[PDB]
């Protein structure tokens, strides 16, 4: 039911590509992701359950018939929890016991407001005592000079734990277990390594609350994102939109699409379930079904750890 | 690990630098500061401890001078110029085993008046000879810094 | 699984090593070496891979595409490769040791802390599931150390004292009472607590300044005094090599990885500090 | 039911035990197994009065209570300023899950009038306290769980716990 | 946003030759649609007062003297309430079926993967693929991007090779190789959108801007300035030694204050002691004449004010900075101490 | 064939010779020597490459460009060097004896340790594998003496008694009497433990105050005194030259390094603390 994914080493899920030697007068930079989006996750599982007979041209057709359903994903250190919480571009990991007094909070008077929400991304939250940025620099030599070649350096900021972490998923399936087990991964990254673990665990799969938690980037469909985005306040109370790449797909060696996106962390009003819905049609509710089943519509309680869906 | 040696290396020192009244005795202790600490690490502790106490010339209101530095800051080291330097470094080594515990402040303090029980001193340091020159380094090394800096010519 | 077998080594510093890092860290040190989360040096999985490619493709020429297939093929094709190094982890670091008659008398001892000892156990298990060729007679020995977190330990050696980089005062208690040791060398292994291990390690590495000097007047330049941090002689780190399955690999792990002994691992080799000696943990176990 | 009795931790002097009644059966929630404390539970909405050592009860979701959860009677002696429970296992929000509970049992709490003699106002601090926290130590866990201060996990773990875990609103009145 | 891309695609048609604004204009009309986007995305916010609250019948109430403080708190509250949502103005774009199905306009290569993420931005597919150093002529010039080989010293001198550039980008680098047509914006509604155009095509103005390489050599600038006619004979045609040809200008007041010295402060530094086919020689070049030489860095400065906007507000926060914090004025009976102590004083 | 060609030699000294501090860690002496990991006086090949390289600029200045490309460039390099230098290990050094009894008496020694052996057999082995080189004739002798390891042994000499540096005694064993000496000299060499062979080696070391005198008073200056610290004459320390195939190995072993016999390293060279012998292992055999 439960996955855990153990990153034996420093890790990197960069975002906005293009991490490669291009321009000639000129170094690259990539940083990292501080949580791997569900299509890493997803792509992970996937290529362990790889079969040929399968897709030809399509990489979540082909991938959602083989994994059943995952769930967002967030940290366990020893046992506790620690969930995104994003904010104006500040991204937190804040434990469990800290979202309660959320919609309280995002209420209160002006100065009492700042002043709550400033300790929880300052003081509260808990990312630096748990992932440090190494910020390991790289370069390509050349054997002629046997030196640097001409400016190929590059600085790739990757994750380094200071502790011991897990990403911690769910899934539907339970034939899944003895498959993906134990099972050494090249978790998404520049060849990086992480082990899986399986273990059951008990959680809520549909719930009502009017504040969620977006443990998971919500996907917005691209024909709603005017009626959307003149009128934010509705529907996100705290977070961060912004247009995100789906990833990249091994099987054509493709970037996958591009659509704008709730980050993960961010604090969903109970009005964005009923707006999907309302604006999402048939035509692409097949195709966002699937986006769901890798895990990106993934939505969690400020009460406690119970998992909801969008289109499910 | 010894990163209260830098401040116990500050008051000790203070004691010392005090209880000099004679210009020609802090240069004298400077002379020791570096010279002392070169020798109990190629040398070793006890061989130039015996060098100390030798050169130190005990026995007297001196020995009792000591006891009171430990404790009193009005105290004085009255001798040959060789003489209160080469206490006075006697004073930092012991101010140390007193401040960490490594010989019994109660033990050192009565060893210091019975004669009968230095030679039971003695041979208690040759038996915590390796544990004492381990510990004392940082110490001491501080306080060949904190005199070449401190001790200066008029 | 993709990953059918794995290949665990120990890399073993014959002169000191040097993997830089630009100026990531404070301390003064200009040329620092490549630390990990917590501070300890670490070779990091791209410099051992590079090295080791860079190496192998001068000495065995003609297997290029052997090794290009498993390591990268650095050229403009991109085909997937198909073994990994995962970062090399501090293991133990020399240090110098005076132990009160203690002893058959020693002048230098190895020591590891436990939070490096739990890195490699987390190797360890990793690779348990998919080496058939199970190394549990190393892994169990980290496992009884382990148990024993919480104070400093002597693994075969019996001293029960010692002092550590003429510094640090310490007192050692056997594992329960034996065990063989790791590193065959005639050596102790002392695993320190994280406070003081951390301690007796910073205190062996090598942190020297370096000069230009004014050819014509034999003086040192105008800011020509510049800080480097080494790795001593025989430390020890511990990395892993995962192989997907391929016939290459095959070739690879049989053919290839049998005849590295020495390679050379960082830079300034023209102070000849680079030399290294991988020990592929399935012979000294 | 389980006659499970939850004990604050503020700073008040008061808080020694005022139960003088212990394990009575075998069965606790809150553990301290080689990780610290386990299954911390949290009262949100209530507060701290510094006189009269119990949880003032309000309305505010911010203003919050966190204590253990022992199987102790309540004291036998009060019967009328304890809040007594008749609640399930999912109702009880817990911090440190490991293992969950047989979902039916009996929970009193250190319980006041809402006392509407003056308003409120109720004031975050801090339970760090070092020369106190020492106090914590051998003052309420141990007399519940004094197999960990004797020959097993250290009573040094429940420290850097109670300065991490326990941080309660109070009154100041 | 409008009227600057409408006199972007005037002024670029304009100059339909020369090179790079045949490109300009290739793209300026292949990507209409995603360049109706504003890239800034500002937010405004609004408050309002009455009569009742400032008047009691004509005249000015008591406690009047307290609504504008009162009124502009709201406002502030209003902007910092929006501030915890971030929308990054990429996300207004519709690139779905852009990426999905190669309906995206790529002048240049063709992404062997996809896209191409533009070089500046990260975020965007990029338009505008740009091939590597092979070379570029026999490259530029098959492919749609050069119409000619003529026009490819120009195309480089304002894309680099190997550069990607989505439709925002370019509108920057278009924008930069013309800072006039800012004129657009900065007086508007004054001129129409076609008299500001022919001012700028009735001129030559060439505004040259320092690039992090020119920062990284005043002082070894300033020192051939000034030891000149030494370093000038063994050149001589290296353009160090060129004599100024135009009467170009810039708004950096060190380019523009001496740029009359025989020394074409002009010079690209990737070409001479920062090029690698030219590293040696201009290290002798240097090293003759006892011109050190030059270090690859510069320093980025960023200023800001502490608490200023929080200082608007009246608060003392910047007086008092870390012994008070703007959170203690959640209660500022918690500081009352030190609160009142400064403001009995002020 | 990693290397084109592979020089070991000894580095005798002709003066007492004085490397400087370079290390971090604060220490009692003012201005110390180079230290080994293990805590001996060694030379950081850091030290031996940038005297040697402008000892041999000067000897051979028509050959300055095979030496800038074996040696590397000094202002502006295009590339890297070709040859390497390894850090000189402490191989032997004398130590006065009084010895009690036998028929040739003997007023000094070589000492030497195991585990200063084993780094030089650590070298040995490395280079070996790393060049078509094999120094069998070293080999073979050191892998002879380590077999011997944790007893005092003398090499060829009978002693089997001795006082050495006025302070430690001990009992020597005889070894063979029939191999051949590692170096020319008549000398014994003393193959002592490492844990006596430590206490004895810094003995040796010359430990010396100067001062600088006021010429007006004919007195030491205001704190113009300070601490200072020799390698004895007749240290013997070991280092390796290597370099890859470039047509300028080849000539750099052909005239440079066979035309290398006295050296000036390390620094207080006006007071003649740098003289030095290189001996060659290619003649010392
Ligand atoms: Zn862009």
């Amino acid at each position: 039911k439960r996955v855990l994914i153990k990153p034996l080493e420093p890790l990197m899920f960069r975002s906005q590509g293009e991490f490669e030697p291009l321009i000639t007068g000129s170094h690259t930079a990539a940083q990292s992701l501080i949580i791997p989006r569900p299509s890493t996750i997803a792509g992970m599982l996937g290529y362990i359950l790889f079969n040929k007979s399968s897709g030809t041209g399509d990489w979540l057709s082909d991938l959602t018939n083989l994994l059943a359903t995952i769930y967002g994903t967030f940290i366990e250190t020893n046992g506790e929890y620690l969930f995104p919480l994003r904010m104006g571009n500040h991204l937190a990991l804040v434990d469990q016991q800290h979202l309660i007094n959320l919609p309280t909070l995002l209420e209160k008077e002006y100065e009492r407001r700042e002043k709550g929400i400033y300790e929880l991304f300052y003081d509260k939250n808990k990312l630096f005592q748990i992932i440090n940025h190494q910020d390991r620099i790289g370069i390509s030599i050349d054997k002629s000079t046997r030196t640097v070649k001409e400016h190929y350096l590059y600085s790739a900021r990757y994750l380094a734990f200071k502790k011991e972490v897990n990403y911690v998923i769910f899934i539907d399936n339970d034939a899944i277990s003895d498959k993906i087990n134990g099972k050494i991964v090249n978790f998404g990254g520049e060849n990086r390594i992480a082990k899986l673990e399986v273990d059951d665990y008990k959680v809520d799969t549909s719930i009502e609350e009017e504040y969620y938690l977006a443990l998971s980037p919500i996907l917005i469909p691209d024909e709603a994102l005017d009626n959307f985005l003149d009128n934010i306040s509705d529907y996100v109370a705290m977070g961060k939109v912004d247009k995100i790449s789906l990833g990249f797909d091994i099987a054509n060696t493709k970037r996958k699409e591009m659509l704008t996106a709730i980050l993960e962390g961010s604090i969903v009003k109970r009005s964005i379930i009923d707006f999907i819905k309302n604006e999402i049609k048939n035509d692409l509710r097949y195709r966002f079904s699937k986006y769901e089943k890798i895990g990106y519509n993934t939505l969690m309680s400020l009460c406690k750890l119970a998992l909801r869906k969008i289109l499910s | 690990l010894y990163e209260e040696d830098y401040k116990l290396a500050l008051e000790a020192f203070k004691k010392v630098f005090n209880a000099l009244t004679h210009y020609g005795a802090k240069q004298a202790f400077r002379s020791r500061a570096r010279d002392l600490v070169e020798e109990i690490y190629n040398s070793g502790f006890i061989p130039t401890f015996f060098y100390i106490i030798s050169k130190a010339e005990l026995n007297s209101d001196s020995l009792d001078s000591l006891i009171s530095l430990f404790s009193s800051d009005n105290a004085i080291l009255r001798g040959s110029d060789e003489n209160v330097s080469y206490s006075a470094y006697l004073f930092i080594i012991l101010y140390y085993l007193i401040k960490r515990g490594i010989i019994e402040q109660k033990f050192l303090i009565q060893a210091l008046r019975c004669e009968k029980t230095r030679l039971d001193l003695i041979d208690k340091l040759y038996n915590l000879a390796p544990i004492i020159s381990a510990k004392i380094r940082t110490y001491l090394l501080a306080i060949k810094r904190l005199s070449e800096a401190l001790i200066e010519a008029r | 699984p993709y990953y059918a077998f794995a290949e665990p080594f120990f890399i073993h510093a014959i002169t000191h090593l040097h993997v830089g890092s630009g100026s990531s860290v404070e301390e003064e040190i200009d040329l620092p070496f490549q630390r990990d989360e917590l501070g300890y040096p670490t070779i990091y999985a791209s410099s051992l891979k590079g090295a080791i490619k860079s190496f192998l493709l001068k000495e065995f020429p003609d297997k290029r595409d052997v090794i290009y297939k498993v390591l990268g093929e650095d050229e403009n094709p991109e085909e997937a490769s198909l073994g990994t190094f995962l970062d090399a982890i501090l293991f133990a670091i020399p240090s110098r040791i005076i132990e009160i008659d203690s002893a058959k008398p020693y002048v230098w001892v190895y020591v590891t802390t436990y939070e490096l000892l739990k890195k490699v156990k987390l190797y360890l298990d990793s690779i348990s599931q998919l080496s058939n060729a199970s190394f549990s007679n190393l892994k169990n020995k980290i496992d009884t150390i382990l148990a024993k977190e919480g104070k400093n330990i002597t693994l075969d050696s019996d001293l029960k004292s010692a002092i550590l980089n003429e510094d640090f005062y310490v007192e050692l208690e056997a594992l329960n009472n034996k065990i063989p040791s790791i590193i065959n060398a005639g050596v102790p292994l002392l695993v320190l607590e994280d406070s003081i291990g951390r301690e007796v390690i910073n205190r062996s590495l090598i942190r020297v300044r370096r000069i230009r000097i004014d050819r014509d007047k034999k003086v040192v330049e105008t800011g020509g005094l510049w800080s480097e941090e080494y790795v001593p002689m025989k430390t020890i780190f511990f990395s892993v090599l995962l192989g997907k399955e391929s016939k290459e690999s095959a070739i690879f792990a049989s053919c290839i990885l049998r005849n590295l002994r020495y390679v050379i691992l960082g830079g300034k080799e023209t102070i000849g500090k680079g030399i290294v000696e991988l020990r592929w943990v399935k012979d000294v176990i | 039911s389980t006659q499970r009795e939850y004990v604050f931790i503020p700073i008040t002097n008061s808080i020694t035990i005022d139960v003088k009644i212990t394990i009575g059966g075998s069965d606790h929630i809150t553990n301290i197994d080689e990780r610290g404390i386990h299954n911390v539970l949290v009262i949100t909405g209530y507060a701290v009065d510094e006189k009269n050592g119990r949880l003032v009860p309000t309305l505010d979701p911010c203003d919050y209570v966190k204590g253990i959860l022992v199987a102790g009677t309540p004291q036998q002696a009060q019967s009328n300023d304890f809040l007594t429970l008749k609640l399930p296992a999912n109702k009880l929000y817990l911090i440190r899950k490991k293992g969950n509970i047989s979902d039916d049992l009996k929970i009193y709490i250190p319980y006041s009038s809402p006392d509407a003699r003056n308003s409120m106002k109720t004031k975050p601090v801090s339970i760090s306290d070092d020369t106190i926290v020492n106090n914590i130590i051998k003052e309420v866990f141990d007399k519940i769980y004094n197999i960990t201060q004797k020959e097993k996990v250290k009573i040094e773990k429940v420290k850097e716990d109670i300065k991490e875990l326990f941080s309660y609103y109070a009154l100041e009145q | 946003w409008r009227k600057l891309i409408e006199g972007l695609r005037c002024y670029s048609e304009r100059k339909r030759e020369d090179g790079f604004w045949n490109l300009v204009c290739r793209v300026l009309k292949l990507t209409e649609d995603l360049l109706q986007t504003t890239p800034l995305n500002i937010r405004v916010k609004q408050v309002s007062v009455t009569e009742d609250e400032i008047f009691n019948n004509n005249k000015l109430r008591s406690d009047s003297w307290k609504i504008y403080d009162n009124k502009y708190r709201q406002l502030v509250s209003e902007f910092k309430k929006s501030k915890l949502v971030k929308v990054t103005p990429e996300s207004r774009l519709k690139l779905f079926e852009l990426t999905k199905f190669d309906k995206l306009p790529q002048i240049g290569e063709k992404s062997k993967r996809g896209y191409e993420f533009c070089t500046s931005c990260g975020v965007l597919p990029a338009v505008v693929i740009m091939p590597k150093e092979d070379e570029l002529e026999k490259k530029l010039i098959d492919l749609g991007i050069a119409r000619d080989e003529k026009d490819v010293r120009s195309i480089k001198n304002m894309i680099s090779p190997g550069e990607r550039l989505c439709p925002w980008c370019l509108v920057k680098r278009a924008l930069g190789a013309e800072p006039r047509l800012m004129r657009i914006l900065l007086l508007g509604d004054l001129y129409s959108v076609e008299k500001i155009v022919n001012e700028i095509v009735s001129r030559d103005v060439k505004i040259e801007i320092p690039s992090t390489s020119d920062i990284a050599s005043i002082k070894t600038f300033e020192e051939m300035i000034e030891k000149k006619n030494e370093i000038c004979e063994d050149l001589k045609e290296e353009e160090v030694c060129e004599k100024p040809s135009e009467s170009v200008l810039s708004m950096w007041q060190w380019f523009n204050k001496n740029y009359y010295n025989g020394i074409n402060l002009t010079i690209d530094p990737e070409e001479y002691w920062f090029s690698e086919k030219r590293r040696r020689y201009y290290f002798s070049v240097f090293r003759r004449h006892r011109i050190t030489f030059p270090s690859p860095y510069y320093a980025l400065v960023r200023a800001d004010s502490d608490y200023l906007g929080d200082l608007l507000e009246g608060k003392l926060t910047p007086y008092l900075a870390g012994i008070i914090d703007s959170g203690d004025y959640a209660n500022i009976s918690e500081k009352k101490e030190e609160v009142n102590k400064l403001l009995e004083e002020y």
